[PDB]
């Protein structure tokens, strides 16, 4: 499950994003709840490069 | 209403007294309700008149009403909110005779005269009105303002 | 006196040896910050954060 997250604009939860309907603590609830499967390591640092109009999937 | 009789530590109660002495000589009803000794400061329940001021200048010189103004008592709103008025209105062109408000310092709060304009230290040696007198003071071209 | 003259450099900030505290965290209180508010009055300077 996740753990440490680095936002890209954002250092303080409890904030509003430019462009974004659901708040960082909604958004902390719907990280909890992703499912991960790791064979090969055992702690990984990953990014989730995404831009445009569209809603936010998954594999991105 | 209440009005802020302002009287001379030692006989300010003497004051507070010579108000409900007074009061008996002058008297008809009314104006003075509750006489309040709560110590300079002596508090007096009063609405507004011309009766009872003039008692007061019959029977002085310590000290007289406090508020805004000694004529009538007793507002809350003294010179920053004049100070707020000032930047619509709006100088750096100062001269011997000219009203130079201040509003920085303990001289905040204060209108005044510039007696010396130096144009070589930048200062305004503006006299603030202190306790029925004045009150000499540098303050900068921005520590004041053109009235 | 001399001291003070000696003291402007130990403490070398104001024009004297002098310095205190306002208010505090209260002990047992322990929370996050969210979103900061000023009120600094008309006719004195403010802060770089104001």
């Amino acid at each position: 499950a996740v753990t440490e997250v680095e936002i890209d604009g954002v250092l303080h939860e409890y904030s509003t994003k430019e462009g974004v309907q659901e708040d960082i603590l909604e958004i902390l609830l719907n990280l909890k709840g992703l499912a991960v499967r790791v064979q090969g390591k055992d702690e990984v640092i990953l990014t989730l490069n995404k831009s445009g109009i569209g809603p936010v999937t998954a594999a991105d | 209403r209440w009005y802020v009789v302002q009287a001379f530590s030692g006989f300010e109660g003497r004051v507070a007294t010579s108000l409900r002495e007074h009061i008996k000589l002058h008297n008809m009803e009314d104006l003075f309700g509750e006489v309040m000794v709560p110590t300079g400061y002596v508090l007096v329940q009063m609405v507004m008149n011309d009766a009872s001021w003039h008692l007061v200048r019959s029977v002085p010189r310590v000290m007289g009403f406090i508020g805004g103004t000694s004529d009538r008592p007793a507002p809350i709103s003294d010179k920053e909110v004049d100070a707020i008025m000032n930047r619509l209105q709006q100088k750096t062109l100062f001269e011997p005779g000219e009203m130079v408000r201040v509003n920085d310092g303990p001289f905040a709060d204060f209108n005044g005269v510039v007696e010396e304009v130096d144009y070589e230290k930048s200062r305004l040696k503006v006299s603030v009105s202190i306790f029925g007198r004045a009150t000499p003071v540098e303050l900068d071209f921005s520590q004041v303002e053109k009235a | 006196t001399p001291e003070e003259k000696l003291l402007r450099a130990i403490f070398g900030e104001k024009a004297s040896d002098v310095k205190d505290s306002s208010l505090r965290v209260p002990n047992g209180v322990s929370g996050t910050v969210i979103d900061v508010q000023v009120f600094t009055r008309d006719g004195v300077e403010k802060d770089k954060r104001a």
